[PDB]
């Protein structure tokens, strides 16, 4: 049993991280005090759900989290609301003054002032497991704290820890619900500094999950807590292996063997299904076949982009709940029969599958219905590159006339240091065209 | 979280009352201090600009100055008179003629200090202080020699924190007269150079909106003043309420200032069936702007709106992508998405919702071409330069002041005239 | 055999430290270069604002020599 923390950074990644654990919660049957009924070992153990929580002798389960942002608002609802008692307040890290969308305040002027008590934090975690296989970081790449505090904390936990595993997942931005016009900016510099540090990083584009919502849940207008709960159920799919047991079940560690061809190709995009509401769901089972099917439909990707223009590198299907490898087998032989799914010449084009047995669970008074099966694709894709290709280009449209910059430089950046991260997602973009073109 | 205001001068100290007066409303604070609302929201963040003493009551972290005692009794005596801070009116006798350099080199250097004595009490009992705004005109004495010249002194002493000021351009149309082109363009070349933001609240358009739009005749400076305040409470909503865009002064910066000398703010205020399509094509018209220039004459830089009232959140956003689309010609294209848009529950007093517009225009030239005639119609002819000389000042300074708000222009037309190929 | 087994698993440890030690060192670059640059910016902010208030007295001064003529 090999214990994870969670660091949730900023307000997305702060929010996310409600979303996420209470998610947990239910799916564990924890109670928002941290009592579980169903757990005899008090005190302590080596269950699936230990790798993700903790244990008092009260018999109080602990996430084996840390919050951190650089401004107390939004922690302090967590400090005052429903699972205020779940975390220990030391788990819980506010400064007074947050980023201001600034990159260079989150990884230097502010986030300097808070560095050291996090690791401090951290590292407290880190001491209460026995065989800590790694962490997975939450926050936004937009955001000035998202960006730049994260950057700083990657780098110092490479350095603390070595080369122990370190798993993103990053809130790419979109303009129906983004906060500041510099956000390609500190996409394209925390990409930039955090890429050697990160082992496997899962992009969740806000305009992927504002559209799912609108269209697939019937949403007029999202809200941050429609796109939460939303990503909630795609973290809960990819993290579910590592906090449940079973017969078919496969370690997220084995998919990331097939994730990563090379250090730097480290995208997955997922896509999940079935996203669904509670009153079309009613009367209407989704059958494996279909919910598979679902997969390659782009719509319901969590990043914008086109697979059937791209490569595959790799293919893996998590799926949950009422599911058994016939079933599995046949839908995958219609998809191969009637979808453009066309690798790369040097990948094996065979589906990785996984089965966790316990079916997925929703939150009170959520948009999406309780289903019986549910399926998380992750692939390795060349089309993913677009993303980046998007968010460059917005970068370029403002740095040629330098629009913004003398706010980094105020803070003491350098445009060397904008020049070198546009330079090193260009390079970026174009392993993701050679990864793609056929052998000699 | 906490912001220090300072008022300045006879326009900055009666559009400073009326603006606490207003917010007071909207916040439930009542004239003796103590809060009497309906809603948890007036609270929140209440302490952005009001202190809490002991009694629940609530302080306005406000300072008064100038450099005669008139305006100021004409305050404590006003509705909302006695909610200020005693200790908190710091003015002279002196007076400052309506002359810049009485205010900023002489006069006003007189009575600096015992200012900056209030500022540090003010600001060494903050939390977390932001920054700081200035209401003051640039036409007159006080508010624009003494107003720049405590920019100056403030800074100095907090580098790392935002200046906002609401700067009163002057106009013939309402003009006190007549060396004003001089003071106004003597305070552009400060403003350029130390504040960070400033909303350029024109008398110019002030009048012509109370004239043509309200159908006043004879519009007094109460008539002006109750634009300028439904204007001042709109761009301060989202630092006062709960919320997600410019929530606070360096993130309103940072999404308004492309360049650091490029931030003079054109502000619009809407209304002056009422739907969110009238509302948006209303926000965005010439006739609604509180600065006399025509966004069709230049482009925007960045914009910042910000709607008020019960309203679906959809229409506005359908709305807003279609002024863009429309319009696209007047939004540069090397600013990805640069316009960004707040939507606060509570609406202002009178009204069941509202918009107001915050735009970074190169058409903001026009303001300051119109005001650097007047000053070049003057100072060719060296008109009235003794009441400056005699102060101490040189020539230089005036023809400095001149070349550098004529710079402020041509980087305007520069950024204007740029293309994304 | 055994030799090369030896050398493999050296060979992983040093550029584990390799890599670990090359961020460190970087780190501390960018964070001194930061603080240097940041510094350098607010200082020449507070000396034009220390000119500002020399170019004040010297105008009082001025006005002082001007009124002794007079
Ligand atoms: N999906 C999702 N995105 C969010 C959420 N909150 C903010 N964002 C996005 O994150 C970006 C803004 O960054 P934030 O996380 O709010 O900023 P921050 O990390 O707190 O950094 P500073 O506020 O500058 O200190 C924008 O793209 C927002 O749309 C959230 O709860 N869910
Ligand atoms: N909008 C508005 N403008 C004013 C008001 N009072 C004065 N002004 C303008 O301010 C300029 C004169 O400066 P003023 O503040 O009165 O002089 P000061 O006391 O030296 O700062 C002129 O352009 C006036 O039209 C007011 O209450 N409202
Ligand atoms: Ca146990
Ligand atoms: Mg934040
Ligand atoms: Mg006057």
């Amino acid at each position: 049993m090999r214990e994870c923390i969670s660091i949730h950074v900023g307000q997305a990644g702060v929010q996310i991280g409600n979303a996420c654990w209470e998610l947990y919660c239910l799916e564990h049957g924890i109670q928002p005090d941290g009592q579980m009924p169903s757990d005899k070992t008090i005190g302590g153990g080596d269950d699936s759900f230990n790798t993700f929580f903790s244990e008092t002798g009260a018999g109080k389960h602990v996430p084996r989290a840390v919050f951190v942002d650089l401004e107390p608002t939004v922690i302090d609802e967590v400090r005052t609301g429903t699972y205020r008692q779940l975390f220990h307040p030391e788990q819980l890290i506010t400064g007074k003054e947050d980023a201001a969308n600034n990159y260079a305040r989150g990884h230097y002027t502010i986030g300097k002032e808070i560095i050291d008590l996090v690791l401090d934090r951290i590292r407290k975690l880190a001491d209460q497991c026995t065989g800590l296989q790694g962490f997975l970081v939450f926050h936004s790449f937009g955001g000035g704290t998202g960006s730049g505090f994260t950057s700083l904390l990657m780098e110092r936990l490479s350095v603390d820890y070595g080369k122990k595993s370190k798993l993103e997942f990053s809130i790419y931005p979109a303009p129906q619900v983004s906060t500041a016009v510099v956000e390609p900016y500190n996409s394209i510099l925390t990409t930039h500094t955090t890429l050697e540090h990160s082992d496997c990083a899962f992009m969740v584009d806000n305009e992927a999950i504002y559209d799912i919502c609108r269209r697939n849940l019937d949403i007029e207008r999202p809200t941050y807590t429609n796109l939460n709960r939303l990503i909630s159920q795609i973290v809960s799919s990819i993290t579910a292996s590592l906090r449940f047991d079973g017969a078919l079940n496969v370690d997220l560690t084995e998919f990331q063997t097939n994730l990563v061809p090379y250090p730097r190709i480290h995208f997955p995009l997922a896509t999940y299904a079935p996203v669904i509401s509670a009153e079309k769901a009613y009367h209407e089972q989704l059958s494996v076949a279909e919910i598979t099917n679902a997969c390659f439909e782009p719509a319901n990707q969590m990043v914008k982009c086109d697979p059937r223009h791209g490569k595959y590198m790799a293919c893996c299907l998590l799926y949950r709940g009422d599911v058994v490898p016939k079933d599995v087998n046949a839908a995958i032989a219609t998809i191969k029969t009637k979808r453009s799914i066309q690798f790369v010449d040097w990948c094996p084009t065979g589906f990785k599958v996984g089965i966790n047995y316990q079916p997925p669970t929703v939150v009170p008074g959520g948009d999406l219905a309780k289903v019986q099966r549910a399926v998380c694709m992750l692939s390795n894709t060349t089309a993913i590159a677009e993303a980046w290709a998007r968010l460059d280009h917005k970068f370029d449209l403002m740095y040629a006339k330098r629009a913004f910059v003398h706010w980094y430089v105020g803070e003491g950046m350098e445009e060397g240091e904008f020049s070198e991260a546009r330079e090193d997602m260009a390079a970026l973009e174009k392993d993701y065209e050679e990864v793609g073109v056929d052998s000699v | 979280r906490e912001i220090v205001h300072i008022q300045a001068g006879q326009c900055g100290n009666q559009i400073g009352a009326k603006f606490w007066e207003v917010i007071s409303d909207e916040h439930g604070i009542d004239p003796t201090g103590s809060y009497h609302g309906d809603s948890d929201l007036q609270l929140e963040r209440i302490n952005v600009y009001y202190n809490e003493a002991t009694g629940n009551k609530y302080v306005p972290r406000a300072i008064l100055v100038d450099l005669e005692p008139g305006t100021m009794d004409s305050v404590r005596s006003g509705p909302f008179g006695q909610i200020f801070r005693p200790d908190n009116f710091v003015f002279g006798q002196s007076g400052a003629g309506n002359n810049w350099a009485k205010g900023h080199y002489t006069e006003g250097a007189e009575l600096v200090d015992s200012v900056l004595d209030v500022v540090r009490k003010e600001s060494e009992s903050c939390d977390c202080l932001q920054g700081f705004q200035l209401t003051h005109s640039l036409g007159g004495g006080t508010g624009s020699g003494m107003g720049t010249l405590l920019i100056s002194k403030i800074r100095e002493e907090y580098p790392d924190r935002i200046m906002n000021t609401f700067s009163v351009m002057p106009s013939p149309k309402v003009s006190d007269t007549v060396v004003e082109p001089y003071n106004a363009t003597l305070s552009v070349h400060q403003l350029v150079e130390n504040t960070d933001e400033t909303y350029c609240i024109d008398n110019e358009a002030l009048y012509d909106i109370c004239f043509r739009t309200l159908k006043l005749t004879t519009p007094t400076y109460g008539d002006l003043n109750h634009l300028v305040s439904a204007t001042m409470s709109g761009v301060t909503t989202c630092l006062r309420f709960p919320g997600q865009l410019n929530a606070d002064l360096r993130k309103l910066a940072v999404n308004m200032v492309p360049f650091p000398r490029l931030h003079f703010f054109m502000p619009g205020f809407a209304p002056l069936a009422l739907t969110v399509p009238e509302l948006t094509q209303q926000m965005f018209d010439s006739k609604n702007m509180m600065a006399a220039c025509d966004p069709r004459h230049g482009r925007y830089l960045t914009v910042a709106a910000i709607f008020r009232g019960r309203m679906s959140m959809k229409e506005v956003d359908e709305q807003m992508l279609n002024v863009q689309n429309k319009n696209s010609s007047y939004f540069v294209e090397w600013i990805p998405n640069n316009v960004k848009t707040a939507v606060c529950d509570i609406p202002p007093r009178g009204l069941k919702m509202s918009a107001t517009f915050i735009g970074n225009s190169t058409a903001i030239q026009e303001l300051f071409k119109r005001i650097s005639e007047q000053f070049t119609a003057m100072f060719r002819r060296k008109a009235f330069l003794h009441w400056y000389t005699g102060e101490g000042m040189d020539e230089m300074e005036f023809t400095e002041a001149e070349s550098n708000m004529n710079d402020l222009v041509s980087e305007y037309q520069q950024y204007q005239d740029a293309t994304a190929d | 055999k055994r030799e090369h087994e030896r050398e493999v698993i050296q060979k992983a440890i040093e550029e584990n430290n390799n890599f670990i030690k090359m961020a460190k060192e970087k780190l501390a670059q960018k964070m001194e270069s930061n603080k240097e640059n940041r510094e350098a910016h607010l200082a020449a902010m507070l000396e034009r604002l220390q000119e500002k208030d020399k170019h004040a007295e010297e105008v009082r001064k001025n006005k002082e020599l001007k009124e002794e003529a007079s």
